[PDB]
């Protein structure tokens, strides 16, 4: 389960987190098996 | 009998959206009443006869 | 009707309630994918080697139609017992893996 | 098999108890005796396959 | 039903069966006591009268 | 209603319920005696002339 809420075109300065609502949507399910305990986000 | 779930009632359309990830529909008394055909995929709702 | 609900066979001046109303179905319908993609039962059960018991094996079957009926065709099928469905009632359900 | 058949394993100890459906092999060596034991088997530490 | 072979799920739907018809006798208490409390300020609002 | 609360929709739900004896029918006879009176109550209060 895979939730991502990508907000664009929000007009703000970075500094901390703003207010909002944020509702976390699965947007894909893989059913493997396995159990993660570690890894590395990958970046451009 | 959608995909197992037997019952009596009039199928009709509905027009709540669905998310990508919900196909049933549930109620107060957490008994069915909104499902989607497998093969064409409208949303239909259930009510008792 | 009231008189043999009422269990006597005089019923005096009122109004007495008696069975309800329903009205029957008229037909059935029945809808499943269409797929017939055969899962592959006989490779995993008649495969040449088997794993160890440290390092078990765990093999994906989906998209594919389930059919059980052959599986318990063979005669040295003995240990079999199921909790949550019963055994005679795997060729009319479905699972998601 | 008559000649005896050899590549089924299993095993006589291990340091804790695991959860269910868990995803790990480590055969590593496997001690009884307060000291560690490095390298090959020896006395409190045995292989444990 | 479909799930479960019938020679056992009466078990399973007896100890269901007991636990809605518990739920009803609860309900149908609650309105003999409330109606009684009615019935009570119902004979002063007709001696008022 | 009787069933239709308990064993909707399941016709071989109603032939089990049977074997419980006589519970709903004194639930519709409890039931209808509030029913009945409630009507009596406005009867007395306002019907004296
Ligand atoms: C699904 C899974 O993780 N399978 C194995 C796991 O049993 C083993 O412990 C690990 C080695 O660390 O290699 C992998
Ligand atoms: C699924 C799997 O392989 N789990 C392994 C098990 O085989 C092995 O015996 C154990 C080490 O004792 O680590 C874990």
């Amino acid at each position: 389960k895979i939730y991502s809420k990508h907000t664009p075109i929000l007009v703000r300065e970075p500094e901390d987190l703003p207010q909002g609502f944020s509702a976390l949507e699965p947007l894909v399910d893989l059913p493997i098996g396995i159990n993660i305990t570690r890894f590395q986000t990958l970046l451009a | 009998n959608f995909n197992g779930l037997k019952g009596t009632g009039v199928l009709t359309e509905s027009n709540k959206k669905f998310l990508p990830f919900q196909q049933f529909g549930r109620d107060i008394a957490d008994t069915t009443d909104a499902v989607r055909d497998p093969q064409t995929l409208e949303i239909l709702d259930i009510t008792p006869c | 009707e009231t008189k043999c609900t009422l269990k006597s066979f005089t019923v005096e001046k009122g109004i007495y309630q008696t069975s309800n109303f329903r009205v029957q179905p008229t037909e059935s319908i029945v809808r499943f994918p269409n797929i017939t993609n055969l899962c592959p039962f006989d490779e995993v059960f008649n495969a040449t080697r088997f794993a160890s018991v440290y390092a078990w094996n765990r093999k994906r079957i989906s998209n594919c139609v389930a059919d059980y009926s052959v599986l318990y065709n063979l005669a040295p099928f003995f240990t079999f017992k199921c909790y949550g469905v019963s055994p005679t009632k795997l060729n009319d359900l479905c699972f998601t893996n | 098999k008559v000649s005896g058949n050899y590549n089924y394993l299993y095993r006589l100890f291990r340091k804790s108890n695991l959860k269910p459906f868990e995803r790990d092999i480590s055969t590593e060596i496997y001690q009884a005796g307060n000291k560690p034991c490095n390298g090959v088997a020896g006395f409190n530490c045995y292989f444990p396959l | 039903f479909s799930r479960l072979d019938k020679v056992e799920a009466e078990v399973q739907i007896d100890r269901l069966i007991t636990g809605r018809l518990q739920s009803l006798q609860t309900y149908v208490t609650q309105q003999l006591i409330r109606a009684a409390e009615i019935r009570a300020s119902a004979n002063l609002a007709a001696t008022k009268m | 209603d009787c069933t239709m609360y308990i064993c909707g929709d399941s016709t071989e739900c109603s032939n089990l319920l049977l074997q419980y004896g006589s519970f709903c029918t004194q639930l519709k006879r409890a039931l209808t005696g509030i029913a009945v009176e409630q009507d009596k109550n406005t009867q007395e209060v306002f019907a004296q002339v």
